């Protein structure tokens, strides 16, 4: 039970609800009526992941004291423009990592 | 006699704490040397964290699942959780789990261990999700064994947390169990601390800072040696390769009251080596009522009893700086032999001075430890541990004496139970009351009786004020831990 | 209450040893304070030793190393040795007992319990 609402170049994305350290939070890019697609993933607690087209350009950072989230457009071009949306993927039925947007299950509203 | 009796308690028992002392700093000292070179987001044991209860309150399963999903450990493999249930009442509990991981909760007919093809795939088919097993009731180490089968399972699992059913666990209590088994080749069993929250009654207050003094002073001495005799129930890791080799012999052991304590055993025997971590905290209730306390501790007197030769016996495979097993083994059982027979000579000769002077000895040794134990967990409620004292003499000695009564004979449940108590308490009630009869005298013009007299009555006041001190913190509730008060909030808001 | 008899008491002009004891006939002999008390013809009553419940000496300061006490729980008797007789010392040895008492143990109301008595002849 969490309520994720992103704003927004930088995003920041507030999940309200309670957050344990093992979810893993990942922001996801739709693009313009084809399919989504990953950007980053990271849990609660460190050991980030980033997509091979956003290599060192967008940083992931976690507040873990109220809850919310930003990811930062560093080097943001108009090829990398999409839809972008927070998931939480809860540790509750495996706690096998994955790059699958089927398994997150806590999605919050596109953004742009 | 007497005085070179008393002379002796306050040398041998001082003494080998002020050792304990040195010898739990200097393991401290080592593992903070091993954490300072644990690399940032270090994650390289993959853990199967199991936790085995039978009736458990719900509140309180949820808290230990919720703190063990909490874990900031980035390696585990799942959270196999075996329950000896399999029936209506115990099934509630199991909803618990429901509500907190998932609805994969299995319901096997059989009991592993009691099955002829003992091997994990019987129940479980898939190896990446949380399960929950509800196998019949037979006991914790049937449990704990199905929880072991499930675990090794996985190829890829290199490692195994035992988890009590309401144990609080703190964010960082798997990560620091599972390191020191990466540290030396040799460790293949960890022990966190347990530390107990529910810190309001008198007994659970005293019991929590034996708890902490038995985890931190008497577990971490034999740590340095890395011959920790009993893994901690609430909280211990395991490697997945000693516990393949010894869940076979540790079962069917010919039984049900030691668990932990003849695994940990089976580790020594094996050859292998046990450390304890106490930057892992895991937080566990005490027991509150004092007949409660009495059978518990007996139970736990008993299993000591069976376990401390098989112990003994396996001090030979550690060769040299094993001598210290074997040296702690010794002072257990002959310092439960002395002071009864100390106490008892010292009843039996009803003199003021001896009385006096084993009364300030042993309250001043009390002091000491109770000041290194406020000094290492920089907390002043340690020195209640003083009043612990008394519940050694009426809660523990009583316990031994079953307990060993109860070994050698290997409302009848009542007197087999609660009858040396009682009548422990009626000998020390008796021998007070031969005392002050024999010795009905006021002599304010001898040194040695105003040396008496001043004595007993200076720490009758010293008992009475800590007691005040005491009451004035449960008024105030000072003494509640501060998870003792965020539980207290949470259950009450419900 | 203890009721005390007084034994010795033979001459000893110039030296020797004898020793004069005050068995007790009582409850509780163990709990009982002894003491020894001197009458001299010039004098009324004087304190010469008294031996503590817990096997503790008091002399008097005038002879203090010329003196010994002891207690004989198993026979209910207190002894008082003579060391190096002097002829000063020709008072009148009297036996004294207490249970309860205070600070005070050189005085003769502070006891409550005296028997018969037996000369000396020095
Ligand atoms: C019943 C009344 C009329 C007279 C009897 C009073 C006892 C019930 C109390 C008064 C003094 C107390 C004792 C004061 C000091 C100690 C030492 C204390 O610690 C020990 O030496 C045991 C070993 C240890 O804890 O280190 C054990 C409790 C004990 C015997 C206490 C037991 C309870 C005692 C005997
Ligand atoms: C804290 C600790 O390690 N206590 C040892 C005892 O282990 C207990 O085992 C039960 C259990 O059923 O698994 C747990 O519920 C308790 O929390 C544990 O304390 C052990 O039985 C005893 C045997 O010597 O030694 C204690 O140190
Ligand atoms: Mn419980
Ligand atoms: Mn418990």
């Amino acid at each position: 039970q969490v309520q994720l609402v992103e704003s927004g170049l930088r995003l920041a994305c507030a999940a309200s609800g309670r957050i344990f350290s093992s979810d893993t939070l990942a922001w996801f890019r739709r693009a313009p009526g084809k399919e989504r697609e990953f950007v980053a993933a990271s849990r609660w607690s460190g050991g980030g992941t980033d997509y091979d087209s956003v290599k060192g350009r967008f940083t992931f950072s976690r507040d873990n004291t109220f809850n919310t989230m930003c990811l930062e457009m560093n080097s943001l071009k108009p090829e990398d423009t999409a839809v972008y949306y927070c998931a939480l993927r809860t540790a509750r039925d495996s706690y096998y990592y994955t790059r699958n947007p089927t398994g997150y299950d806590y999605w919050g509203q596109g953004t742009q | 006699s007497a005085v070179w009796g008393i002379s002796v308690y306050g040398v041998f028992v001082l003494g080998f704490y002020i050792a304990q002392i040195v010898f739990s700093e200097f393991n401290r000292m080592r593992l903070s040397d091993w954490i300072s070179l644990r690399p940032d987001n270090w994650n390289a044991t993959r853990v199967a964290v199991i936790i085995a209860g039978y009736r458990e309150d719900p509140f309180m399963f949820k808290k230990c699942l919720e703190s063990v999903r909490d874990s900031e450990y980035g390696n585990v493999a799942r959270l196999i959780c075996v329950i000896d249930g399999d029936e209506e009442e115990d099934l509630k509990m199991a909803e618990i789990y429901k509500q907190v991981y998932n609805d994969n909760v299995k319901k096997p007919g059989v009991v592993l261990c009691e099955s002829e093809n003992k091997n994990g795939s019987t129940i479980d088919s898939d190896v990446s999700k949380n399960i929950c097993i509800l196998q019949p009731h037979r006991g914790k180490r049937e449990s704990l064994y199905t929880g072991f089968q499930l675990a090794s399972m996985d190829p890829s699992v290199h490692a195994v947390v035992l988890i009590d059913s309401d144990t609080v666990l703190e964010k960082n209590a798997i990560l620091e169990v599972v390191y020191p088994l990466s540290c030396d080749p040799n460790i293949k069993a960890v022990a966190g601390e347990c530390k107990i929250w529910n810190t309001d009654t008198i007994l659970s207050m005293l019991v929590s800072w034996r708890y902490f003094s038995a985890f931190n002073v008497e577990r971490g001495a034999q740590s340095l040696w890395k011959t920790v005799q009993c893994v901690g129930g609430p909280l211990g890791a395991y490697t997945i390769d000693i516990i393949n080799e010894i869940k076979d012999p540790w079962i069917t052991q010919t039984c049900t009251y030691g668990d932990d304590r003849r695994l940990t055993n089976e580790v020594l025997m094996r050859g292998k080596k046990i450390v304890y971590t106490p930057f892992a905290v895991g937080w566990s209730d005490s027991p509150t009522n004092v007949m409660r306390y009495i059978v518990q501790q007996t139970r736990w007197s008993k299993s000591w009893c069976r376990e401390i030769w098989y112990t003994l016996g396996s001090a030979w495979k550690h060769g040299f700086s094993g001598i210290y097993l074997a040296f702690e083994c010794m002072y257990q059982i002959m310092y439960f032999f002395l002071v009864m027979y100390l106490f008892s000579y010292i009843a039996i000769k009803a003199d003021i001075r001896a009385q006096t002077a084993t009364v300030l000895v042993s309250t001043l040794v009390t002091i000491i430890k109770s000041s290194y134990l406020a000094l290492r967990a920089k907390n002043l409620k340690a020195f209640y541990f003083v009043l612990y004292t008394y519940v050694y003499f009426f809660c523990m000695i009583p316990a031994r004496i079953t307990a060993m009564f109860t070994m050698f004979d290997i409302v009848w449940l009542w007197a087999k139970q609660f009858l040396i108590t009682y009548m422990w308490w009626a000998g020390v009630l008796a021998a007070g009351v031969y005392s002050i009869v024999d010795n009905w005298y006021f002599d304010w013009a001898d040194i040695q009786y105003r040396f008496a007299l001043v004595g007993i009555c200076s720490y009758l006041v010293f008992v009475s004020i800590v007691l005040v001190i005491y009451l004035i913190g449960k008024i105030t509730t000072w003494n509640y831990t501060p998870l003792q008060k965020e539980l207290i909030e949470e259950r009450y808001l419900h | 209450q203890v009721q005390l008899v007084e034994s010795g008491g033979g001459l000893v002009q110039a030296g020797g040893s004898l020793k004069v004891s005050c068995a007790a006939s009582g409850r509780a002999f163990k709990t009982y304070r002894m003491a020894w008390f001197r009458q001299a013809p010039g004098k009324e009553r004087e304190f010469v030793s008294g031996i503590s419940a817990l096997e503790t000496t008091y002399y008097a300061d005038s002879v203090k190393g010329r003196f010994t006490i002891s207690r004989d729980n198993t026979k209910n008797t207190v002894s008082l040795q003579m060391d190096s007789l002097k002829p000063e010392d020709t008072a009148v040895y009297y036996c004294a007992a207490r249970r309860y008492g205070g600070t005070d143990y050189t005085t003769t109301g502070s006891y409550d319990y005296w028997g018969q008595g037996t000369q000396v002849t020095v």
